[PDB]
């Protein structure tokens, strides 16, 4: 054993997925006013399987002739949650090397 | 495909109110 | 044994977290009339406990519904009303929910400081004799 | 009593400590990946507590190891 | 945290209750044979050590 | 022996308010 | 003479008491919001005497409780925890220097 | 100030005469 | 010995907390014609003291009501009205209670700054020489 | 004794014509008590 | 020569004086709201001389508002930070006296 | 002690001879 | 600006003449 | 039941005790070797 | 002194 795949766990992939998720939410907020755009959601378990997709969000309310299915209340909350979890993933993956370096150097 | 249209007040209307030009409303489906 | 402070501070973090979740549910269901008059939502509150048989951990002993009477409203238009046109609403008081939000957040972050400072004392202990 | 019993007792003390440190490290690793994968039954407070204890536990392991090696290096530089 | 948060919260909550009591009187201006309800505040000291 | 009760605003007001359930208090 | 007790002094027992006090102070901070919980105090002089060779003290509230019954003054608890951490750091420095001086004399380095 | 007796609980009576 | 500073700032912070609670009660009981036992509420004020004969800690030595007369109001139909139809209300003045709220809070926070700064000075003394 | 004491805050920082401080407390400020 | 007096100079005494000054300044801040309390000052030159060879009142800039208190918190804050910087600088001076003294005796 | 200071105990009163009599 | 005699308490009279 | 203070004190006591017995053993052996290598 | 500065004692 003793390999980076096992030392880092899955925290090496989660940081990437949280970046992709943040990009999609940023797209949804920007495309909220453009008619005909369908809100895109990212399935977390899919990138989990890709580590070891880009779906559509069904609206809770009807459109108003635009056909745009973006709820700005939902997007802000989902962007806040993703950003908080992204920082935790950096903390988890960052400490993997800090412990790894301390084991090797002994100091 | 590319999807587009007029945003804001004009699009957030029932189709009976023909504020949106006819060809622009076509773009709101799909294009390539 | 080597981390007694962490078990107590951490228990407070878990305890104060439940109180914030309960507050969120009370505010999100302050206008949920639901149906009937006994299935109506009622303000829930966690119960903290300390067993003093060193350190005394804080343990949540379950969620308990408030004993305040339901807020009655006259509305013989809602189809879920009753004979006298009354819809009973949850006994959630906004002012007490705001105070709980302030108390829970500050107390939760206070235990973060104690737990964080407790680690520093442990780290300094390892430097004894060096 | 013999000297082997004291040596075995010292050996079991070291083995018990290593298992305790290893138990904390594995416990922290599971809690980290449980919260990282997106499980809603795991609290960030418990995860930070878990990795705080594992980090302190391993740091204690490093200190004992260095003292053992330094004593051995001191031992080999002796008149005999 | 300071117990003054709850001391002021308990006063703010009661002021709302007195407001609702006065609101019922104004909702019942035209009611027949209706006696208006009086509202006041009572000071109850927290006796104990300190 | 335990010391249990609802924390927060529901217990930091005079008992005449009667919000806490009797059993819990 | 030439013994670890006569060499370390009371700096070995003091460290244990300071960690005990921090456990008591942290308990009061955690149990601040629990109604009916009474703040717990620790006597350093008695604890140090017991540690050297080898009961419940409660803290009188400055003001009455708001009804819950909890007598934890979180303003005082933080101040005592800050003081306890400083004095504990000094005790580690005092005790740590006892071993360094002993090693220095037994090796002449 | 430290004591051996636990501090007494506050009363906050609605009416002092009732006690 | 900077540990004395901790006692002085801690005693000051305790005194400000007592003053804040006194202000909180005055604002809440500025409109109460009744009372718990039998006596109309009068604006309370903590008494600070300095036992000057080093450091001089500040200690609260008791609560003293304001000597301003109670504000008499003409409420002749009130149940508690006297022979002339007057009811008496607490002498709490809003303007001075608000100033106490501002003054006590700002005084409380600056004593935390001194204790935090004094805490650092003790730490740098520990690191002196090494 | 030689102890100085009184009511702090907005009540004391007023001209004595207000007479909002009890005379017992007001002398206590002086230092005689 | 070669004495701890001649080796540390006045640096071994300035640390104690500035600790006393911090105590006097700190109690001025705490007793700011106490009515009738007169702000107390410390004379550094006199106190340093006393320590080397083994408290006054502060005149107000403006009249008090009626509480008899002559504590100007803007002055107390300003003097506290200056003392803290000088106290830290004093420890640097005194601390290096020992380290240089240790360097000479050990030759390293 | 300060004169006129309030007390933290219920105020002995009139009705219920119990208070009017016991000091 | 340090003196060995405490500064005098300020006087706020309403008439000055009476003082 | 144990804390880091007890572990660190135990580590320091063992280090001081081990360093003490090694140096005294070294001193005695050096004294023995000096006596053996002398002109009779 | 300032030519016309107010005093601080009763006039």
């Amino acid at each position: 054993a003793i390999s980076f795949d096992n030392a880092l766990g899955i925290h090496q992939h989660t940081v990437g997925v949280r970046e992709r998720n943040a990009e999609v939410i940023s797209t949804n907020i920007a495309q909220a006013n453009t008619p005909g755009y369908k809100a895109r959601g990212l399935d977390f378990a899919k990138e989990l399987q890709a580590a070891t997709d880009k779906l559509y969000r069904l609206p809770t309310q009807p459109d108003t002739g635009d056909g745009n299915t973006v709820d700005l209340d939902l997007e802000r909350n989902l962007f806040m949650q993703n950003q908080i979890r992204h920082q935790a993933s950096l903390d988890f993956l960052g400490s993997k090397f800090k412990n790894l370096t301390k084991a090797i150097k002994g100091e | 495909n590319m999807v587009a249209g007029i945003p804001g007040a004009l699009s957030n209307q029932p189709p009976a109110d023909a504020s949106i030009p006819q060809d622009v409303a076509q773009m709101k489906d799909g294009s390539v | 044994s080597l981390f007694n402070v962490f078990n107590v501070t951490g228990s407070a973090m878990s305890a104060e977290s439940v109180r914030l979740n309960t507050t969120s549910s009370n505010l999100a269901n302050a206008d949920s009339v639901s149906s009937s008059a006994k299935d109506t939502y009622k303000a829930r509150h966690a119960v903290f406990g300390a067993e003093l048989s060193d350190t005394v951990p804080v343990k949540v002993m379950g969620i308990v519904e408030s004993d305040k009477p339901l807020s009655a409203e006259y509305n013989p238009d809602h189809p879920l009303a009753n004979e006298e046109g009354y819809i009973y609403k949850p006994n959630v008081n906004v002012m007490e929910e705001m105070a709980n939000m302030i108390s829970a957040s500050r107390a939760y972050q206070t235990n973060v400081q104690v737990a964080d400072s407790s680690k520093q004392m442990l780290l300094r202990t390892l430097q004894m004799g060096q | 009593a013999s000297g082997a019993k004291v040596g075995a007792d010292f050996n079991d003390l070291l083995t018990k400590a290593i298992n305790n440190v290893n138990t904390l490290q594995k416990a922290s690793g599971d809690l980290q990946t449980r919260f990282d994968r997106g499980d809603a039954d795991v609290s960030l407070s418990d995860v930070m507590i878990a990795r705080n204890k594992s980090s302190v536990a391993f740091d204690a392991t490093v200190q004992i190891r260095n003292k053992l090696v330094e004593a051995y290096k001191d031992l080999m530089n002796m008149p005999v | 945290m300071d117990r003054a948060l709850f001391l002021a919260m308990s006063g703010a909550k009661q002021n709302m209750q007195a407001l609702q009591l006065r609101a019922n009187n104004l909702a019942n201006v035209s009611t027949t044979g209706f006696r208006a309800d009086l509202a006041q505040a009572r000071s109850m000291q927290a006796y104990g050590e300190g």
